C-alpha cells in the first residue's frame, strides 16, 4: 500500500490539470456566447418593456 | 416610352436572398409573380387562399419535401386541378463558397432552382438553369448554404410552434450545444467521468 500510494497520489494532478485546461479553454467561448445572446435578448425585449 | 420593370440585380441584394419568384399552375393562381424586399418580406392574405400554399411551394423548391417540414404531405394540393404540371422557380445570389453546381460558374452570381410536380410521375426531380437534376444535388446545395429545413430554428411551422411553446431547459441546452460544435461538451463530460 505504501508503494501504491505514490502511484495514486501522482494522479488527480494531471487529470485535474487537463480538466482545468479544458474548462479554461471552453469557459470564455460559452461565456461570450451567453453574454451576447443575453444582450440580444435584452435589446429585443426592451421594446416589450 | 415602354414601361420597364425594376432590374432584378442580384449584386445589390444580400447573398442568399430571393428577388423574383414565378408560380405556375397553382391553386387559384395559374400564373403569378412575386417580389421580396432585401430587408424583410410582409405578405397579407387569409389562410387557405394559397398564400400558405405559395410559401410551402417556395420551401419545397429549395430541396424541400412536405414530410421534412414537420407537416402533412399533400403533393396534389400544389398541383393545379386539371393541369398536369405545377412549376415553382426560385432565384438566389451565388457566391464561390458552394460546390456541386450544374451549368453555373463560381464567378456567376445566379443560382436558379426550379421544382415541377406532376401526378403521373412519382420521383424527386429538380432543375438547375432549366437542366434536370436529382434532389440530392439541390439538398447538398441547401446544406452547403448553411440553411437547414429539418432544424426548427431556420424554419418554423405550426407543429414546430407547438413544440417550441412547451420547451424544457434540456432542449435549450441541446439547441445551444448543436448550434456550436457539440464535441466540446462530449469531451468535458468524458473528463468529468474520468474525474
Amino acid at each position: 500500500l505504501e508503494h501504491t500510494v505514490p502511484q495514486q497520489s501522482k494522479d488527480l494532478e494531471t487529470i485535474k490539470a487537463k480538466l482545468k485546461e479544458d474548462h479554461a479553454v471552453l469557459e470564455p467561448k460559452l461565456d461570450d456566447i451567453v453574454s451576447k445572446i443575453s444582450a440580444r435578448f435584452a435589446r429585443l425585449f426592451n421594446n416589450v418593456g | 416610352k415602354r414601361v420597364k420593370i425594376a432590374k432584378p440585380d442580384l449584386s445589390s441584394f444580400q447573398p442568399g436572398s430571393i428577388i423574383k419568384i414565378r408560380l405556375q399552375d397553382f391553386v387559384t393562381y395559374t400564373l403569378t409573380e412575386f417580389n421580396l424586399s432585401p430587408s424583410l418580406n410582409m405578405i397579407i392574405g387569409p389562410n387557405g387562399s394559397g398564400k400558405s400554399t405559395f410559401v410551402c411551394a417556395v420551401c419545397l423548391g429549395l430541396a424541400g419535401k412536405p414530410e421534412y417540414i414537420g407537416r402533412s404531405k399533400k403533393v396534389e394540393d400544389f398541383i393545379k386541378n386539371g393541369q398536369d404540371v405545377s412549376k415553382i422557380e426560385i432565384t438566389l445570389k451565388n457566391s464561390p463558397n458552394v460546390t456541386d453546381i450544374e451549368y453555373i460558374d463560381a464567378r456567376d452570381e445566379t443560382i436558379k432552382i426550379t421544382r415541377i410536380i406532376t401526378r403521373s410521375k412519382r420521383r424527386s426531380d429538380y432543375l438547375i438553369n432549366d437542366y434536370q437534376v436529382s434532389e440530392s444535388v439541390v439538398k447538398t446545395l441547401v446544406a452547403q448554404l448553411n440553411i437547414q429545413l429539418d432544424n426548427l430554428c431556420q424554419f418554423l411551422s405550426q407543429e414546430r410552434v407547438e413544440e417550441f411553446a412547451r420547451l424544457k431547459s434540456v432542449k435549450l441546452l441541446v439547441e445551444t450545444i448543436r448550434s456550436i460544435d457539440a464535441s466540446l461538451l462530449d469531451v468535458l463530460d468524458e473528463l468529468r467521468e474520468l474525474q
